[PDB]
């Protein structure tokens, strides 16, 4: 098979530094070019950098020029992106992609992305509340946290039908807040069990609260 | 500057008599504290030694030998510590000072010499010396050093005027009235280590070492252990303090490192800081040197069994080895940094042990740093320079030849140096002499390489400068400032214009040239082969095959390519690699 | 350099219909980029998938209903039979020059049978109130089209600017939306009133309908 995995990205202060790592796998990167493409929230794709690992030659978008260096350790089959002097406009999600074979220069394989936020604010793991429930609909209300994201998941992998996890929103205070809901028939309510497993990796925190009549 | 380093030459004859004395002058002018041994030897009748005026303390031992001079002005010397000792016994050794109207030492004059913490006194074969038989040496020796040896010869070739009538017990260092031995131990009230007088309220604090101007720990003539900004103390403040409840380490902001007999907020230049709070010239066992972005090296802890290092002469397995030779040349294979020194001597070559062949010397092509010294007293006639060390960037001189010299080249008749990457002599002196054919000496900007004012180049008897200029042996005109290590455009310190490889050149091949080039930080670098050279314009914007103005052959966008790749393509109308319709 | 310029920037079509996004190269090193452009599909948050390369060649795993044509400097991605899965942003890219540049992106959206929401209204529990502040939330589930208003009424008072707007991305199966309007108020003006309201205007309603909860 073939894949890439971005890592080492999260939260940094204005004018700070961070090191994104892109773990290649299923092919050797000596045979092709490796790209960093980034996407600001609700904006388009911006190509940022290239490297040809064999000889280490690199090229950069004018915006990042002389601030982000991109390098590639051939021994590990991995590519890096040392960002320095982080501006606010550098806040985006960062994908590493490869070009294909020798004469095939489309970005055929891409990673999953890591978020990178440039803002001086610490990580408060949120408080998870419930809500009150033939249609039986209920919900959890995870409030006041920073920065994104949130991995809500009802049970192990049991509930994925009529499951709606909402997006977040910047409050004037400066803390995000979403709502995660799910629907089922009214002939169930209090018989089996319903626990929304919320997760927040930025603050290592985790709560498994529930909903009940 | 107050703290100087010492020497370690014992009785060995200086190889360059003509510069010997400027070495001492350079080491010692302004020095108050000798971190080592003070050795004064082979000095002629007319030698001016005024630069010794300011010396107060000598950490090691003091050696004064084979001198024809009549006076050594060491009147400010309060205390010899005896950390090392001449012949593992003596803190003071005065030997063989006199002719083999007339010459030789007449009076020791050590009137401030109140404390010898360890070791004793040897005074032998000094024809013109007086007053030495007069001194109560047991007063000068510390309490724990009373059984130090004293082996003193009083054979003279002249009569002595008595001590000045000023002198209390007729004990003196010279005929003057400022030369009476002052006693600071034997004449004290109670069990006092050191006093300034007969009363029990003269008595010096227990942390002073030679006497005092009062009873406090700030009134000491010298500190017995450490000087903490004016206060003598048993130890310095730890860099770390422990939380009273939890015992977590807390950086103590009154923290200090130990340097000699001082407490210091940072170790000085060429020294290493340790977690233990010392300033050392070498990591103690199972440590590795780690270099901050400041260029400031620490001795940190080994997180495992530590990596391999290249030790040089005078370290670990090469501790007792005299020269680099055929028997040990492979020890340096692939070394980028040597912990220790390298000495090449006649025996290196003219061997049982073979001759080290010149080409084997290439092992050092990868050498960038030596932490000890570099000493060359022999070198193959067939090599005109020291280019096997082209890449050597720094000699630390944490260990110096004879205690003095960090770089030494003598009796070689190479023709230029060619140490083109050498940017720093971290400490120690540079002695380059008796190299018949050696030009390009004053062409080197020496003091750009030195790091403290006790450093200088001592040079004599190389090829004479008029003879260098009279053969057009001068820096190539492309070298900035007229600074270079040899002839030609590779040997420059900095190119005025551009650099192609190691060659300085007027112009890269941006417009005219056989293989066309682009520029990058005043470097000439190649355009990809597949770029078509352009008449009347730049041919390329960089190294990669997709930074051509136009392709030499075909294009597989974005790259100019030699031929379309066989995943099957073919060249179309406008040279573009189109894909075949059927696979 | 080269600028790629897609059009339209957004569109809305029904299931089975033919969709046509174009992309236009801009430069003074023209020639013919046609055969050196690629297309990518991206879904909200997820990473881009390659659709088309060398202008017209279909990448493996991609349904044939996706197709790409081009000649000169003008290129076209057609989707011959739109499916609800096809909700996304589509990007063109050129790699005729370096660095390879992407178009601005074309947001596709599936024009669907109009559908009213199944409104709910949820209180702050005894857990949520034992804290310092609270929040009542008003849901519009599985509805289409996108546009809808949600007015709050504490007894009868019309709220001006103390709520927040969150909306889901179009569903990949049924292609319906979902919204959450939440009213930001602490325990300050909470213990006061007893009958909270929420009114919801929508094209798929004859007239605004409302839901609420009883405190007990
Ligand atoms: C202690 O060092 C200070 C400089 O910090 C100096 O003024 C003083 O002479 C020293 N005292 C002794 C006893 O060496
Ligand atoms: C040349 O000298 C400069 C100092 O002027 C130094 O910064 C630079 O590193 C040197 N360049 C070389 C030879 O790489």
């Amino acid at each position: 098979e073939v894949q890439l995995v971005e890592s080492g990205g999260g939260l940094v202060q204005p004018g700070g530094s961070l090191r994104l790592s892109c773990a290649a796998s299923g092919f050797n990167i000596k045979d092709t070019y490796i790209h960093w493409v980034r996407q600001a929230p609700g904006k388009g794709l911006e190509w940022v950098a290239r490297i040809y690992p064999t000889n280490g030659y690199t090229r950069y978008a004018d915006s990042v020029k002389g601030r982000f260096t991109i390098s590639a350790d051939t021994s590990k089959n991995t590519a890096y992106l040392q960002m320095n002097s982080l501006r606010a406009e550098d806040t985006a999600v960062y994908y590493c992609s490869r070009w294909g074979g020798d004469g095939f220069y489309a970005m055929d394989y891409w990673g999953q992305g890591t978020l990178v936020t440039v803002s001086s604010a610490s990580t408060k793991g949120p408080s998870v509340f419930p809500l009150a429930p033939g249609t039986a609909a209920l919900g959890c209300l995870v409030k006041d946290y920073f920065p994104e994201p949130v991995t809500v998941s009802w049970n192990s992998g049991a509930l994925t039908s009529g499951v709606h996890t909402f997006p977040a929103v910047l409050q004037s205070s400066g803390l995000y807040s979403l709502s995660s809901v799910v629907t089922v028939p009214s002939s169930s309510l209090g018989t089996q069990t319903y626990i929304c497993n919320v997760n927040h990796k930025p603050s290592n925190t985790k709560v498994d609260k529930k909903v009940e009549p | 500057t107050q703290v100087c380093t010492g020497t370690d030459m014992k009785l060995r004859l200086p190889a360059s008599p003509e510069t010997h004395l400027d070495m001492l002058r350079h080491l010692y002018q302004g020095c108050q504290v000798v971190q080592g041994n003070l050795e004064l030897t082979y000095l002629p009748t007319n030698a001016s030694l005024s630069f010794l005026q300011d010396i107060q303390e000598v950490q090691g031992y003091v050696l004064i030998a084979h001198n024809q001079v009549r006076q050594v002005p060491l009147q400010r010397l309060r205390i010899v510590r005896g950390t090392q000792l001449f012949e593992d016994n003596y803190a003071l050794a005065v030997l063989d000072n006199g002719d083999p109207s007339p010459g030789g030492l007449r009076e020791l004059q050590l009137r401030s010499l109140t404390e010898i913490l360890k070791g004793g006194v040897l005074i032998q074969r000094n024809p013109q010396l007086c007053y030495q038989d007069t001194i109560l040496w047991k007063d000068i020796f510390h309490k724990n050093n009373q059984l130090a040896l004293t082996l003193i010869d009083t054979n003279r070739s002249r009569a002595c005027h008595p001590c000045s009538p000023m002198c209390k017990g007729s004990r003196c260092w010279g005929e003057s009235s400022e030369d009476c031995q002052s006693l600071t131990r034997t004449v004290c009230a109670g069990g006092c280590a050191r006093c300034k007088g007969p009363l029990p309220t003269d008595c010096c604090h227990e942390q002073c070492a030679a006497g005092c101007t009062g009873p406090k720990h700030s009134d000491c003539l010298a500190c017995l252990h450490f000087n903490h900004s004016g206060i003598c103390e048993l130890h310095c403040p730890a860099l770390v303090t422990y939380n009273t409840d939890t015992f977590e380490s807390m950086p103590n902001p009154e923290g200090r490192y130990t340097f000699g007999a001082s407490c210091v907020t940072a170790c000085p230049y060429n020294y290493l800081s340790t977690d233990v709070g010392s300033c050392t010239l070498v990591c103690p066992l199972h440590n590795q040197e780690v270099t901050a972005e400041d260029g400031t090296q620490r001795c940190e802890k080994c997180s495992k069994p530590c990596a391999r290092v290249c030790y040089g002469l005078g370290m670990e397995h090469l501790r007792e080895v005299r020269a680099v030779t055929s028997a040990n040349i492979q020890e340096f294979a692939g070394c980028k940094k040597i912990f220790g020194s390298l000495a090449f001597l006649p025996e290196s070559f003219d061997g049982n042990t073979a001759p080290l062949q010149p080409e084997q010397l290439q092992v050092f092509e990868t050498l960038e740093e030596i932490t000890g010294y570099l000493y060359i007293s022999a070198w193959p006639d067939s090599l005109p320079d020291l280019s096997v060390f082209q890449n050597l960037q720094v000699i630390r001189g944490r260990i110096l030849h004879n205690g003095a010299y960090s770089l030494t080249l003598q009796g070689l008749g190479i023709s230029w140096l060619g140490l083109r990457s050498l940017r720093e002599l971290g400490s120690g002196l540079a002695l380059i002499h008796h190299n018949t054919h050696l030009c390009f000496v004053h062409t080197v900007p020496w003091d750009q390489l030195f790091r403290n004012p006790h450093q200088a180049l001592l040079h004599t008897a190389n090829r004479p400068e008029d003879e260098c200029v009279g053969e057009g042996l001068a820096c190539h005109q492309l070298c900035a400032r007229g600074h270079c290590w040899g002839p030609g455009p590779t040997q420059c310190v900095n190119c005025s214009q551009f650099l192609r490889g190691q060659e300085c050149v007027e112009e890269c091949r941006v417009l005219q040239g056989l293989p066309r080039e682009y520029v990058n930080a005043r470097h000439c670098l190649p355009c990809h082969p597949e770029c078509q050279p352009q008449n009347g314009s730049v041919t390329c914007f960089g190294p990669e095959a997709d930074q051509c103005v136009a392709c030499a052959h075909y294009k597989d966008p974005p790259f100019c390519v030699a031929r379309c790749p066989s995943i099957w393509k073919f060249p179309d109308e406008e040279g573009a690699c189109q894909p075949c319709p059927i696979n | 350099d080269i600028q790629m310029t897609q059009s339209p920037s957004s569109l809305s079509a029904s299931v089975g219909d033919r969709v046509t996004i174009t992309c236009r190269a801009s430069q003074d090193i023209p020639r013919s980029i046609s055969g050196y452009v690629a297309w990518y599909q991206q879904k909200p948050g997820k990473a881009p998938k390659l659709l088309i390369y060398w202008g017209s060649y279909l990448y493996s795993g991609v349904p044939s209903r996706f197709s790409g044509s081009g000649s000169g400097t003008d290129f076209t991605l057609t989707i011959s039979s739109l499916q609800p899965e096809d909700f996304a942003t589509y990007y063109c890219q050129q790699h005729y020059t370096t660095p390879p540049t992407f178009g601005q992106g074309t947001k596709v959206e599936i024009k669907r049978t109009v559908a009213a929401p199944s409104v709910f209204i949820f209180p702050p529990s005894d857990e949520q109130l034992k804290s310092g502040t609270a929040s009542v939330v008003c849901l519009l589930n599985n509805f289409y089209p996108r546009e809808a208003k949600v007015q709050w009424k504490v007894d009868n008072a019309l709220q001006s600017g103390n709520s927040q707007e969150s909306v889901t991305e179009q569903d990949s199966k049924d292609s319906t939306y979902s919204l959450s309007s939440t009213l930001t108020l602490s325990k300050a003006d909470y213990e006061k009133h007893k009958v909270y309201a929420c009114e919801v205007t929508h094209q798929g309603l004859s007239s605004p309908v409302t839901k609420s909860f009883n405190r007990g």
